[PDB]
RNA sequence: GAUACUUUAAAUGUGCAAACAAACCGGCCUUAGCCAAC
RNA sequence: GGGCGGCAUAUCUGUUACACGACAACGCAGGUGUCCUAAGGCGAGCUCAGUGGGAAAUCUCACGUAGAACACAAGCGUAAAAGCUUGCUUGAUUAACGAUUUCCAGUACGAAUCGAGACUGCGAAAGCAAGGCCAGCGAUCCUUUGCG
RNA sequence: GAGUACGACCACACUUGAGUGAAAACACCAUAUCCCGUCCGAUUUGUGAAGUUAAGCACUCAAGGCUCAGUUAGUACUGAGGUCAGUGAUGACUCGGGAACCCUGAGUGCCGUACUCU
């Protein structure tokens, strides 16, 4: 049996990019996300790249250079807390929030916040957006979702959702949305609505709750003494804590 | 005679170099091109779409026209006993920014910044002297030069 | 039969020499251009035309002044 | 040592290959259902015809199927079964012996068993996302395996 | 390889430029061009 | 020499060919007059040829820079793909006489490149697509069909 | 002095074998009523936070590779010249240009935007 990586394999051995030898980036999909019309001679081009890990979701928005990516505007899920949210953080709920909070940061940044409220009313329903492609145009970034997968019900989307609700240009359909039925081809803002202000979330640790009454799944909220029936209600009033300090972060 | 394709004879021409194969890159899609500047037409050969022919593979011209994915360059071409201007359509992967005005730019960048600082008074820098002019050699090393018995 | 060569044909390309190609500021067409900007540039000439013959008429009136 | 390196029962791992198209694979097919509680998959050869039904059991079906395949080996096999890479397997030539009531439409078939052991942290090289190679150290060695069949399931290895 | 195909790589070549319809520095006019906007 | 034979008579790849381009011989080694409603278009998932250790061709683990595949000759090119499986589709339509390359007399034909408008396909989106990159084809007059 | 997200150049960054890892983070890890997907909650999707640096990762340390110099060497080859030498193959000379492998010496990523910890 002859070894494989002898002297004559490293000699002919190209390696690939880094960032794909450590397995982070589509340099594909890349391409044609940073692509533009040569006739627009350079003009400004943005993308809102969502990355959620483990315990945290990420969100930015990017503009691409030679020397290196800028990011105008950046958000996380983990600084919810100080509008009032907590032991619910990575789910489709703060989702929504951290797109929302990222878009009323951007707008306040780029001075057009009175202008583009977007949708002070919550509710999961459909709206094309308004772009130049198809009164003063919003402002408009694409989605970026790396390698994550488009599934229906994806909390990408949910973010997705947050800053068109916080009034920002984002293309899209209504197709990967929770309530969406594929045969029918219509979408159930009531379901919606559901995911959007947690009430699965609410089933669900009332189920734990009352068959662990018998004799560690959900235990900061066991321990904490959360109860249902408000979890809606406290993500309500979150909405409006953002909408009114868009900017008031952790503490020190 | 018996074949003459428009790709004929490109085996080397059209091939990747050693170790550097791939598709372009970040860098490339990212360059501003506008009509009036000068660029490098060189084909790249993972690409395909809108490749030029074989004989604009190493010329340098002139852009007179910008479309979505293409560009337009005019490339001299000597036929008989004149020179014809070409216009050739290729996409952006195929062109390169030239260099060839470099020397000139800086030139004139460097006169404005001589004609700056005599207005203003400031001392001049000292101008550089002749190489080929005589003077008196101090030699540290002195040897002799020979053809030796061992030299063979 | 079907004799070919090249041997005497440089020489004749150089007796009349290879000419230059024409300046590039001559022959400057803009047909077949990407249209968009085409039809922008179309618009701007046009009212830089009225201009030019506002600013005959101004500069006519000032002598007839002075 | 450190508890993060616990020898588990990856999966396990049920194939019959028929390697007939007719009425028998499909018994073979129905049989496996009957057992295993997940719907098994077909296999073509390399052609375009079925020739082998297989399955992966994963969990306490997993561990409760093995105990039962090992109480007809009699918890004895031989040490060159055993390969590098941490893995064994065997075969059983009655099915009905597996305690499955016997039914004339179908008969008996000679069923094969293989199984698949590791710790935990493999999910590093199967990952869509940053997929690495696991180090060597959290490797599981042939030596390794046959020292975890006792004490875990214990048997002989008669050699 | 077989038992000349090739990483490397000349000499001789070959395309472009080297301030008077060109290019450099600051106002201003116009566009039913790009850009969230200018 | 001519006859016999053949096609070097339209046409592609590697060589001949001499590091831009061009360059001949009944020079050398090979191809073409077809085939495909998918073998065309797009999105997603996946990795191939092969080698080693196991299990009464198939199942399993590790390695595997392309050593496989891409209708057919050859050369280039390609790895979260341009290969393989799969879902939906008909951009293989129409396209105001736009411009251009190759041959070249800077004529045509065949092939190809960059576009503007309509109507669409696929996709969350940016995007991609007016056949299968590059060989696969044809004047006047006459016949015949569509259109106003 | 570190970490994470997006990156430009794409081996001085790769392959193999070991050791160390403050706090933060990243990650393994628990789970399957709902959205969604599979023979299989393996992959993927949703909801979590008991445990762990064992692995991934980062740093450091030894070999194949890679990168920059030196030698090889004014050698091989080559533009120009002769009523040059040789039967010829070829060779030297005159005015110019000038390598490669092998061998050997050194090192083993670097530069941006945003937010965080000691
Ligand atoms: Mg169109
Ligand atoms: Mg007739």
């Amino acid at each position: 049996v002859k070894v494989v990586k002898n002297k004559a394999y490293f000699k002919r051995f190209q390696v690939k990019y880094r960032r794909r030898r450590e397995g982070k980036t589509d340099y594909h999909a890349r391409r044609q996300m940073v692509l533009q019309d040569k006739t627009k001679f350079g003009s400004p081009k943005y993308r809102l790249v969502v990355r959620i890990t483990n315990k945290d979701i990420i969100a930015q928005i990017v503009q691409a250079k030679i020397v290196g990516d800028e990011v105008v505007m950046a958000a996380y899920a983990h600084e919810l807390p100080a509008f009032g949210i907590e032991h619910g953080l990575t789910n489709y709920a703060a989702a929504y929030a951290t797109g929302l909070l990222l878009a009323r940061r951007t707008l306040a940044k780029l001075g057009i916040a009175d202008k583009f409220q977007g949708a002070k009313e919550a509710d999961g329903s459909y709206s094309a957006v308004r772009t130049k492609k198809d009164e003063r145009f919003p402002f408009k970034a694409i989605l970026d979702v790396g390698l994550a997968r488009t599934t229906t019900g994806a909390r990408v989307f949910g973010v997705l959702k947050g800053a068109v609700d916080g009034g920002m240009a984002v293309p899209h359909r209504p197709n990967r949305f929770p309530g969406y039925n594929k045969e029918k081809s219509s979408l159930d803002a009531k379901v919606h609505r559901d995911r959007i202000f947690g009430k699965h979330v609410a089933d669900y640790l009332k189920q734990v709750k009352e068959e662990a009454s018998s004799n560690v799944q959900f235990s900061k909220y066991m321990a904490a003494k959360v109860l249902p029936e408000s979890i809606e209600g406290m993500y309500k009033k979150a909405h409006a804590a953002i909408r009114a300090d868009p900017s008031k972060s952790l503490p020190k | 005679v018996h074949s003459y394709g428009y790709k004929s004879g490109t085996r080397h021409l059209f091939a990747k170099k050693f170790r550097k194969h791939g598709v372009p890159s970040v860098s490339t899609i990212l360059t501003n091109i506008k009509v009036g500047d000068y660029v490098d037409v060189v084909a790249d050969s993972a690409v395909r779409e809108g490749m030029p022919h074989k004989y604009y593979h190493g010329r340098t011209g002139i852009v007179w026209n910008v479309t979505p994915r293409g560009v337009g360059v005019i490339i001299n071409k000597p036929v008989r006993t004149r020179t014809l201007r070409k216009r050739i359509c290729v996409r952006f992967e195929h062109v390169r920014k030239s260099r060839c005005q470099e020397a000139f730019k800086a030139k004139e960048h460097q006169f404005q910044a001589y004609l700056a600082a005599k207005k203003a008074g400031k001392a001049l820098p000292p101008l550089q002297k002749s190489s080929r002019l005589g003077g008196i050699v101090r030699p540290k090393n002195v040897e002799v030069l020979a053809r030796r018995v061992a030299d063979y | 039969s079907k004799n070919h060569t090249n041997h005497n044909q440089s020489s004749k390309n150089h007796r009349n020499g290879i000419k230059g190609p024409v300046p590039l500021h001559l022959h400057n067409s803009k047909r077949g251009s990407w249209l968009p900007a085409l039809v922008n540039a179309r618009r701007v000439r046009k009212h830089n035309q009225k201009a030019a013959l506002k600013k005959r008429r101004e500069r006519i009136a000032a002598f007839a002044a002075k | 040592a450190n508890p993060m390196r616990e020898i588990v029962v990856k999966k396990l791992c049920i194939n019959i290959c028929v390697g007939e198209s007719g009425d028998r694979l499909t018994r073979a097919s129905k049989v496996l259902e009957q057992l295993c509680e997940q719907t098994p998959v077909l296999s073509r050869a390399r052609r375009n015809e079925k020739i082998a039904v297989h399955c992966t059991v994963r969990g306490k079906k997993a561990e409760e199927l093995l105990e039962k395949g090992l109480k007809v080996k009699e918890f004895e096999l031989k040490s060159y079964n055993f390969a590098d890479t941490g893995s064994f397997g065997f075969g059983i030539d009655e099915h009905i012996d597996l305690g499955i009531k016997y039914d004339p439409s179908t008969g008996i078939y000679g069923m094969d068993f293989y199984v698949v052991l590791g710790r935990r942290g493999e999910r590093v090289a199967h990952r869509k996302r940053k997929c690495s190679r696991v180090g060597h150290s959290h490797h599981v060695t042939k030596e390794e395996a046959m020292k975890w069949f006792e004490k875990v399931h214990d048997g002989i290895i008669f050699q």
